């Protein structure tokens, strides 16, 4: 993963 | 303790009983992709270990119709008898089946079900999701994810991870879709009313939240690894041009992998399917292995250099996967970290075996810092630690469980040595495969490994071994690392190393490193306590090079240094997990070695250097100007890292100041950053040319040019998007310096505009992603809240990126009040849409407030959070953000005057 974060920069 | 209909319900925990334990499912599903439900069935397969009138399992939100009890060991069940009473208690997630007969201890039983639902329409269970064709064409898919506990909204079962079971799975469906799962498709049959039915291979043993299937229309392309894995990348039919390099990374790296572990993949194939709306970045049921599209998918026009590292990063972290957390799972969610610190960990080792062309083994301290900032504050927790409710397990994945694992783990592979570390890796491995894990058992494995095989003859392992000093030696080494790890894992926090040199005589103390609370202050001693670790020091000197190591296992002690040398440096290359501080002039010396010759100092050296004299200013142990002292150097540093860490804490500052409206000090960063480093920001291509860092180092330093108005850079940007935006996409901006263009062209209306309508035509998520951004960097509030409504919509902006948006939008000055409120205002319909639970929500909670930083904000922040308890809302992420909001608060009232002097300072000499 849920750390598609990388959510932005 | 008991619902629904009256009744007693039979059961009390929300631990499942273990007298009942599952042995395989049969599962049929069919689902409907234009009524948008299903109709399903099973059968369970159980084995019963003690005498029981009733089963209980985990169901929700599944309307069970049917429910029979077979035997072919207990002919009281003989087909086709006996119906069961189900009864059904939702505040533990679970359902009683009610037997007849009390069951007979050792004798196999078949439980069956029929049961039904919609399609879930949030991101969980088995639920709808939709994309965009080239055409404009809108379709949908089915698709399962159900890590940690949404299993039991797909199908009734046991739903924890102790309860592997063989999982034998059947679709039917429409001609116009296929279906996947786990396994390879066994067999189709044709149906009468047209219809196909999808059979696939049985699983074999595994846990239910590992369980997957997808209905849907989407291309392939397919390769084979050396040991004959069958690869596929799916994705829906536009995009097949996308999945090249995905399908180039995951031959490699599983082949890696199977070197590695000395253990081949189980199944025949594996598929990597690129889901349009995924809520997690990625998925790795086995066999099925989920993503986003921006987790998977790579076009070389638009996707950057650093696309590609997080698309491999990503693939390497699932993959990774199928034996940590697949082949080899943990016993219950409190050690979570057996899979995630893991795959985290095996990232770095993967990646840099496959692809050290991308750096990745300069990125990692990164891991741990990220870290370090919640392990320095009293509300974080130890890596392992309880957890029983839904949203309590979704807190265990956090970046004590990814970063802390994947950062002590590493520090362990340093202790151990590369060869001693992968064979307790395989052991481990091969000793737990199909079945469990706990955090002791994993720490035996470790602490147990042999060198060169085994080891041979009579060495330690196995067979026969001779009774040496060296034996003895070995046996009690092993249990010290036994001893030292489980305290890595049952202790909060990261402890502080404070060295006192005095000529030879190095006194060492260790200290529980504490953000914003000083050295001495009315509850720093209490939280001290009986912090203690075993810690293995490493140093080299200024005389030495040679690593020198040795294990401090107490509160204090001394070593004996030959030379007596100018500098000491201990934690060699960062690679232990603790903050090292110096007294004395140990500081001094270390800073004057960099501004004359820092290349004497390890590149790696050098960054944790950085890392810890500004962590210890926080720390109230040196003032800010030793810091701001040390980053003079950086005018000579060319090992971007470093260069890179050091820089960052200067814009993170400015943006501080900014967001306040401390204006004479944000201008004096802005001019001491374009002035100092106006040599390398200068000497930056508007290109994708270079090397992997190159490449970073240039959006890095032009997209910070570009944040601080630097003039040449917003003219050349404007430039850039004028051409583009004038050539209707038909000119290329190079991929690393995109979002950087995007941003600038999106400062006006009609350049805003036009890229808002570019978001909705574009093919690829990863400049869809870059222009979000962009939208986000909007100086106007008309916009920002226009973002932040349609995200809320979910049509044009989808949901999953509602969160991001948030962040985004809130991290600059122009959004952060708007952001707040619009959650504030709010909360209620966030809920609607997100776990509490989700990585959404504590994302869109911290990245709304952990900026915040006059007493004021601290004022509204605590009274949301209060007011969130009551609703039953708790959330560890409330304390986090607390506790950083009043770091940020005690660090500006402590040097902020610092910073302003030492600003106008550097202005006058020279
Ligand atoms: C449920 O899953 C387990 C795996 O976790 C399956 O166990 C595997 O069963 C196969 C077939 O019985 C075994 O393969 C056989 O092994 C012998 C010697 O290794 C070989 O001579 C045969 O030709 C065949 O390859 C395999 O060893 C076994 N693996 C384990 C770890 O037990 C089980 O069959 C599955 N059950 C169902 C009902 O599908
Ligand atoms: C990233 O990959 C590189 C290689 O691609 C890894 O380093 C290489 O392999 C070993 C590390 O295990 C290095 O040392 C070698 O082992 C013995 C005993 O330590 C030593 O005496 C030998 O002379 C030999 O050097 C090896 O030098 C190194 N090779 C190169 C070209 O750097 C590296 O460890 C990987 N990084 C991580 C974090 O895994
Ligand atoms: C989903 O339900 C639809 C009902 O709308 C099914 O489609 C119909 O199937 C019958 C029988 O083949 C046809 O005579 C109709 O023409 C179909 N309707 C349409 C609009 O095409 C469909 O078969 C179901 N799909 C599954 C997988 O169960
Ligand atoms: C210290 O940096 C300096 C450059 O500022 C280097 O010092 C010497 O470099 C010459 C050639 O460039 C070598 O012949 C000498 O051996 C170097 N000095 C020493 C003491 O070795 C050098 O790169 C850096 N220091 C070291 C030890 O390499
Ligand atoms: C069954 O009886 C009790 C209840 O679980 C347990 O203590 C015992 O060990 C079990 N024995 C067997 C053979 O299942
Ligand atoms: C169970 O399913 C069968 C169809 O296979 C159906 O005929 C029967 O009525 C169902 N029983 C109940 C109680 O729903
Ligand atoms: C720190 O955290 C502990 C929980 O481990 C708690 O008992 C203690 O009261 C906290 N102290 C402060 C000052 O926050
Ligand atoms: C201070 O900053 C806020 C936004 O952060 C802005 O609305 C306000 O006008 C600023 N005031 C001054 C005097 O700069
Ligand atoms: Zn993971």
């Amino acid at each position: 993963x849920k750390h598609h974060a990388f959510s932005f920069k | 303790p008991v619902a629904t209909n009256g009744e007693r319900f039979p059961w009390q925990e929300l631990r499942l009983p273990s007298v009942v334990i599952p042995l395989h499912y049969d599962l049929f599903v069919h689902p409907n992709l234009t009524s948008l439900d299903f109709v399903a069935s099973e059968k369970i397969e159980v084995l019963v270990s003690n005498a029981t009138q009733f089963i209980i399992l985990h169901s929700k939100d599944l309307e069970i119709t049917n429910a029979t009890l077979q035997s072919e060991e207990d002919s009281r069940y003989m087909k086709p008898g006996k119906e069961l009473k189900v009864l059904s208690y939702p505040a533990h997630e679970q359902i009683a089946l009610l037997v007849p007969e009390k069951l007979t201890p050792h004798l196999k039983y078949y439980v069956a079900m029929d049961f039904q639902a919609k399609l879930g329409d949030g991101f969980e269970g088995f639920y709808k999701s939709t994309y965009r064709t080239l055409g404009g064409e809108t379709r949908i898919l089915a698709v399962t994810d159900f890590e940690p506990t949404q299993a039991r909204m797909a199908f009734p079962c046991f739903d924890e991870p102790l309860f592997k079971a063989n999982f034998s799975i059947k679709i039917r469906r429409e001609s116009r879709h296929i279906a996947l799962s786990n396994m390879p498709k066994v067999k189709t049959i044709e149906l009468e009313g047209g219809l196909l039915e999808d059979h696939f291979e049985t699983t074999v043993k595994m846990s239910t939240y590992l369980v997957a299937y997808i209905v849907c229309d989407f291309h392939s392309l397919s390769g084979f690894t050396s040991s004959g894995v069958k690869v596929s990348i799916y994705a829906s039919p536009d995009k097949r041009n996308q999945t090249h390099y995905a399908l180039q990374a995951s031959l490699k790296l599983l082949d890696f992998y199977e070197k590695y572990f000395d253990i081949y993949y189980p199944l025949s194939k594996l598929d990597l399917i690129a889901i349009p709306d995924f809520a997690p970045g990625a998925m790795e049921n086995w066999g099925l292995i989920t993503y986003r599209e921006t987790s998977l998918l790579f076009d070389p026009k638009t996707s950057s250099a650093s696309d590609k590292l997080w698309v491999t990063r990503v693939i390497a972290h699932e993959l990774a996967h199928q034996w940590f957390g697949n082949l080899v799972t943990m016993e219950w969610w409190n050690d979570i970290w057996l899979n995630e610190g893991f795959a985290k960990y095996m990232e770095l080792i993967a990646v840099n075996a496959t692809y050290p062309e991308l750096q990745f083994d300069d990125y990692f301290l990164n891991v741990c810092f990220e870290v370090i900032t919640k392990d320095s504050l009293n509300s974080s927790r130890p890596i392992s630690k309880p957890a029983e409710t839904p949203t309590q397990i979704q807190e265990m994945f956090d970046e004590v469980s990814y970063n802390k694992g994947a950062c002590i783990l590493n520090m362990l592979k340093d202790f151990l040595g590369e060869e001693k570390f992968q064979k307790g890796i395989i052991q481990y491995l091969k000793k737990f495969s199909y079945r469990n894990a706990k955090n002791d058992d994993l720490w035996s494995s470790l602490s147990n490994s042999c060198l060169e095989s085994d080891f041979t003859s009579g060495g330690v392992c196995h067979s026969d071994p001779k009774m040496t000093s060296n034996m003895l030696a070995f046996l009690g080494e092993n249990a010290e690392v036994k001893e030292m790890m489980t305290t890595w894992t049952l202790q909060k926090g990261i402890p502080l190393l404070v060295v006192k040199q005095d000529g030879c005589s190095l006194r060492l103390q260790q200290e529980r490193f504490l953000q914003g609370v000083f050295q001495e202050d009315p509850e720093w001693r209490a939280l001290q306590e009986r912090y203690l670790w075993h810690i293995p020091l490493t140093y080299s000197t200024s005389s030495s090079n040679v690593i020198h190591r040795h294990i401090l296992k107490s509160k204090t002690d001394t070593l004996d240094l030959p030379e007596k040398t100018s500098w000491v440096k201990f934690n060699v290359d960062s690679n232990g997990y603790y903050i090292v501080h110096y007294e004395g002039h140990g500081w001094d010396q270390l800073i004057t070695q960099l501004n004359q010759n820092h290349t004497l100092l390890r590149p790696k050296d050098r960054v944790g250097l950085i890392h810890d004299v500004f962590q210890l200013v926080g720390a109230g142990r040196l003032t800010l100007d030793k810091a701001l002292d040390m980053t003079y150097y950086l005018q000579h540093e060319t090992s971007s890292p470093a260069l890179l860490e050091g820089l960052s804490y200067l814009e993170s500052f400015y943006h501080m100041m900014d967001r306040r409206n401390i204006s004479d000090i944000s201008e004096n960063l802005k001019r001491y950053l374009l002035q100092y480093f106006k040599p390398v920001i200068d000497r930056q291509s508007w290109s994708d040319k270079g090397s992997v860092w190159d490449r970073m180092l240039r959006s890095a330093l032009l997209k910070l040019a570009c944040d601080l108005n630097h003039a040449p850079c917003i003219q050349k940007a404007a430039e850039l998007f004028s051409q583009w935006m004038e050539s209707s996409g038909k000119l290329n901006i190079p991929t690393d310096v995109l979002k950087i263009v995007y941003s600038v062209g999106a400062q006006t209306t009609a350049g805003w505009n036009y890229l808002l309508e570019q978001y909705e035509l574009s093919m690829s998520s990863a400049e869809q992603n870059k222009i979000l951004y962009a939208l986000s960097t909007s100086k106007h509030q008309e916009k920002l809240l226009k973002l932040i409504e349609l995200g809320m919509e979910g049509k044009v902006i989808k949901t999953q990126n509602l969160a991001a948006l948030l962040h985004a939008i809130a991290r600059r000055p122009k959004g952060q009040q708007l952001a707040w409120d619009f959650v504030r205002e709010n909360w209620t319909h966030l809920l609607k849409k997100f776990d509490l639970g989700s990585y959404d929500i504590r994302m869109i909670i911290s990245g709304t407030t952990a900026h915040f930083s006059s007493k004021d904000k601290l004022q509204e922040v605590k009274l949301f959070f209060e007011s969130l308890e009551a609703q039953g809302s708790h959330l560890d992420i409330f304390q986090t953000v607390l506790e950083t909001i009043t770091k940020n608060i005690k660090w500006l009232e402590k040097n902020l005057p610092t910073l302003r002097t030492w600003l106008m300072v550097n202005t006058r000499h020279h």
